[PDB]
RNA sequence: CCGUUAGUUGCCAGCGGUUCGGCCGGGCACUCUAACGGGACUGCCCGCGAAAGCGGGAGGAAGGAGGGGACGACGUCUGGUCAGCAUGGCCCUUACGGCCUGGGCGACACACGUGCUACAAUGCCCACUACAAAGCGAUGCCACCCGGCAACGGGGAGCUAAUCGCAAAAAGGUGGGCCCAGUUCGGAUUGGGGUCUGCAACCCGACCCCAUGAAGCCGGAAUCGCUAGUAAUCGCGGAUCAGCCAUGCCGCG
């Protein structure tokens, strides 16, 4: 699942903000 | 001297009062060099016309943010008097900074 | 759960866990704005309307 | 000459000759050709016959590769497979592992369609 | 993945601790999937669900890192 | 495109040479929105026959285009209750238009690893008479001029 | 002592500049011969020279602002042309005829809803 | 397209200091910005068809609707939506109401829809060297310094926003390699190893490392969008949010 939860794969479907991108 | 700016989703009521600020100084006081144009900052939303299956048939809509700025060149200790004096604007909030 | 749901998004029960929204007028879950609080019903019924400040119609 | 040892691909240009080793790409030719001094720009069909052998006992040393990798490999599954756990069944049963969808695609778990009509 | 540091559910230390003053029994009724296969707890059998059912599994060296949901299978087709 | 009969796009012509058959053909080789990537295939083409012998890489593109532009050909057309095919002559403008295309597709068919070696062969190959672009050119008018027995409708 | 040029073409601004000189031509410093080495309707940028035979005679500097790199080029093409007849008005018949001093706009579509690249529509499928 | 108004972006276009940066003094034509306005009406002329109209042509930026947006009549489809909401009527009210843990819509012998990379020399890697338009953000955006062989971690400049930042744009140009190979083309699968957000990442996250490197050699019957900056190609943002379905959507170049 491009994704989702618990793999490993890619990410041009699940975005990046809020996930564990940097905040403060 | 001192900063303002004017902000307001219309132009008419804010150029209007952006017109309205230079009286209360402009004639009051030593010239002043007029609005200062911002580029209108815009909130741009598009929606889904239907309310189920009908995903395109979409139209949109914007909140449109004008911005402007005016700089006096001498504060004048009498024109300021002037300024709040103005308790008759409009629907518009605008900000004094140093 | 209509009158059940919206209730929930109150009282913030678990951790930064089941944080969502919830429109307004219309109490709808997903399509809401944070900015608004409405659903994308909840917000034309009234842009149209005119309660909406600023909230024209788009064109260009 | 006798380069790999194992497998020969000569003939090629090494670096890349090197690629196709089960356990070599890129960066493994990075550190080698960096570890061991020899530049990587050069062939095999013309080159000191003593640079052949002085990548043998760096490369097959420290780890591991070749026939000497896929143990690790039926390793650590085998046991998943007497161990119970779900992944281990992904394995067996055809199936992904790193968790798809099999509504649609997971050919490369399978291999054919099979239609059925 | 479990970056620096790692968990297991706290009633399970609660109900898989008090199993080590004696270095007690296996029997066990819980509710607790996403903790992690605790290296200080491969001596037991851990009641783990699945849907409707709890279904467990003897713990083995092995198993680490993995976690206690995946020796419970839920959608039966396999 | 019923009504009005259209209008035809007028190009920009070439730099070097002063002709829009240049530029008409250049176009033409670009892909994927890549254009000055085509120009040097091109050019670079031109800048070998200058090598090759005293033959202005200009001055001879012409003859293989009047080596490729044919003159009577096919076009299928639905009579009666089937299908068959009608023969004409060649629109003149279409005629140019069909040896451009014709050249370029001819390209990538050439055994030639590089690139400007596919494009300056088959015009080279066609600027005498044995060329893949001439090939293709005949076969038309030998699909064609073999159906004379078609004067009925023809006009 | 000199004479300004306008060029805008697709939402490109290159501000045209023109001076008699001799052979200076750059753009923002850097160097139009090299600046744009590579190219090829490099030569296309400064047309209204030989086609009024002379370009050994005048002098141009040049500033850019963002827009398109062909953009930038078209744009060029025209500053030279939308300068000189302040004081060197003359320069029109043999331009306008020929077809030089124009935007020739040609501004992109903008993305629309229900579609994809602006007028592509998805795939249709009666099925 | 232009005029004016106005100058915290921009400017040596003219000058005075420059660590030779628009950094400064300084100035508002130019850049750009956003308010009102002139402008294009077959207006004129050479002809054609009586007529509307047409081939023009000049001037003009554009000429015959200049090019896009929004605007969708009477009415059919007893069309779609009680699941955005309101609501008649029937029903459920010790539950057909309510809370929690876990599981499921991602399940797979299959098949279709819409998209994504390609199956390569106009090609593919590595290094170096410029141009955006729009959009967004203080309890947030993250420069920069160090650490990290990398996603990232500690410190912290600026910015409540034409200033600060996200932000590095790719195709582009130079230069070297690879010389047709199932390839230095493609990344599916999978072993091991990581950082990164939140009570918690197996089914059911990325990004990165050592690889593993599958089919793929241009695709049948058919069939899809597209008449201009459109088609294709290349890349940049937004919207819901503790995380979370964002390669789909809506915008920009
Ligand atoms: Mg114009
Ligand atoms: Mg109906
Ligand atoms: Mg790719
Ligand atoms: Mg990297």
């Amino acid at each position: 699942g491009k994704g989702d939860r618990r793999t490993r794969r890619g990410k041009i479907w699940r975005g990046t903000y809020g996930k564990y991108r940097p905040r403060k | 001297k001192i900063r303002i700016k004017l902000r307001g989703f219309d132009h008419k009521t804010l150029d209007a009062s952006a017109q309205k600020i230079v009286e209360a100084a402009r004639r009051s006081g030593a010239q002043v060099s007029g609005p200062i144009p911002l580029p209108t900052r815009v909130r741009r939303f598009t929606v889904i016309r239907g309310p189920f299956k009908h995903k395109d048939s979409r139209e949109h809509f914007e909140l449109r943010t004008h911005n402007r700025l005016v700089d006096i060149i001498n504060p004048n200790r009498k024109t300021i008097e002037q300024l709040m004096t103005l308790d008759l604007p409009t629907g518009v909030e605008i900000e004094i900074k140093t | 759960a209509r009158k059940a749901l919206i209730e929930k998004a109150k009282r913030t029960p678990k951790f930064k866990v089941r944080a969502y929204t919830r429109c307004v007028r219309c109490g709808r879950a997903r399509s809401v704005y944070r900015f608004f609080g409405l659903c994308r019903i909840c917000l034309r019924e009234l842009a149209h309307k005119g309660q909406l400040p600023g909230v024209r119609k788009a064109s260009w | 000459a006798r380069i790999a040892g194992v497998e020969i691909p000569r003939n090629k240009r090494v670096d890349v000759a090197l690629t196709y080793i089960y356990g070599i790409g890129k960066a493994r030719a990075k550190e080698a050709l960096e570890k061991t001094g020899i530049n990587p720009a050069t062939r095999v069909k013309d080159l000191t016959e003593a640079e052949v052998v002085r990548l043998r006992e760096y490369v097959e040393n420290t780890w591991k590769l070749e026939g000497e990798l896929r143990a690790e490999v039926a390793a650590n599954i085998k046991r998943l497979m007497d161990i119970g756990c779900y992944r281990g069944l992904r394995h067996r049963r055809g199936l992904p592992v790193r968790g798809q969808r099999t509504r649609t695609n997971a050919r490369t778990r399978k291999g054919p369609r099979k239609t059925v009509a | 993945s479990l970056k620096k540091g790692v968990f297991v559910d706290d009633h399970l230390l609660e109900k898989v601790l008090e199993l080590n003053a004696k270095g007690e029994k296996r029997l066990i009724k819980t509710w607790s999937r996403r903790s992690t296969i605790v290296p200080e707890m491969v001596g037991h059998t851990i009641a783990v669900y699945n849907g409707k059912q709890h279904v467990p599994v003897y713990i083995t060296e092995n198993m680490v890192g993995h976690k206690l949901g995946e020796f419970a299978p839920t959608r039966t087709y396999r | 495109a019923r009504r009005r009969r259209a209008e035809v796009r007028q190009l920009q012509p070439d730099l070097v040479y002063g002709d829009v058959l240049v530029t008409a053909f250049i176009n033409k080789i670009m892909r994927d929105g890549k254009k000055n990537l085509a120009a040097r295939i091109f050019y670079d083409a031109c800048k070998i026959i200058q090598e090759k012998t005293g033959q202005e890489p200009l001055k001879v593109f012409k003859q293989a285009v009047e080596n490729v532009k044919p003159r009577m050909e096919v076009r299928s057309r639905r009579v009666g209750g089937a299908n068959y095919q009608v023969p004409m002559e060649v629109s003149p403008r279409r005629q140019q238009s069909l040896a451009l295309r014709w050249l370029v597709q001819a390209a990538n068919q050439r055994p030639e690893r590089r690139a400007a070696v596919r494009i300056a062969h088959e015009l080279m190959d066609a600027a005498e008479g044995k060329g893949g672009a001439v090939k293709k050119k005949e076969d038309v008018e030998r699909m064609a001029e073999a159906n004379r027995a078609y004067a009925h409708y023809r006009w | 002592e000199q004479y300004y040029g306008t060029g805008r073409r697709k939402e490109a601004v290159a501000r045209v500049f023109l001076r008699p000189g001799n052979g200076k031509v750059t753009v923002n410093g850097q160097d139009f011969n090299e600046y744009f080495q590579g190219l090829v309707r490099a030569v296309a940028a400064l047309e209204p020279l030989r086609a009024v035979d002379a370009l050994g005679r005048f002098d141009a500097y040049i500033t850019v602002r963002g827009g398109g790199k062909s953009g930038q080029i078209d744009a060029i093409k025209l500053g030279i042309a939308r300068a000189l007849v302040q004081y060197n008005p003359d320069y029109r018949a043999k331009l306008k005829p020929l077809g030089f001093l124009t935007r020739d706009a040609r501004v992109v579509e903008r993305k629309k809803y229900g579609k994809h690249k602006a007028r592509r529509a998805p795939q249709y499928s009666k099925r």
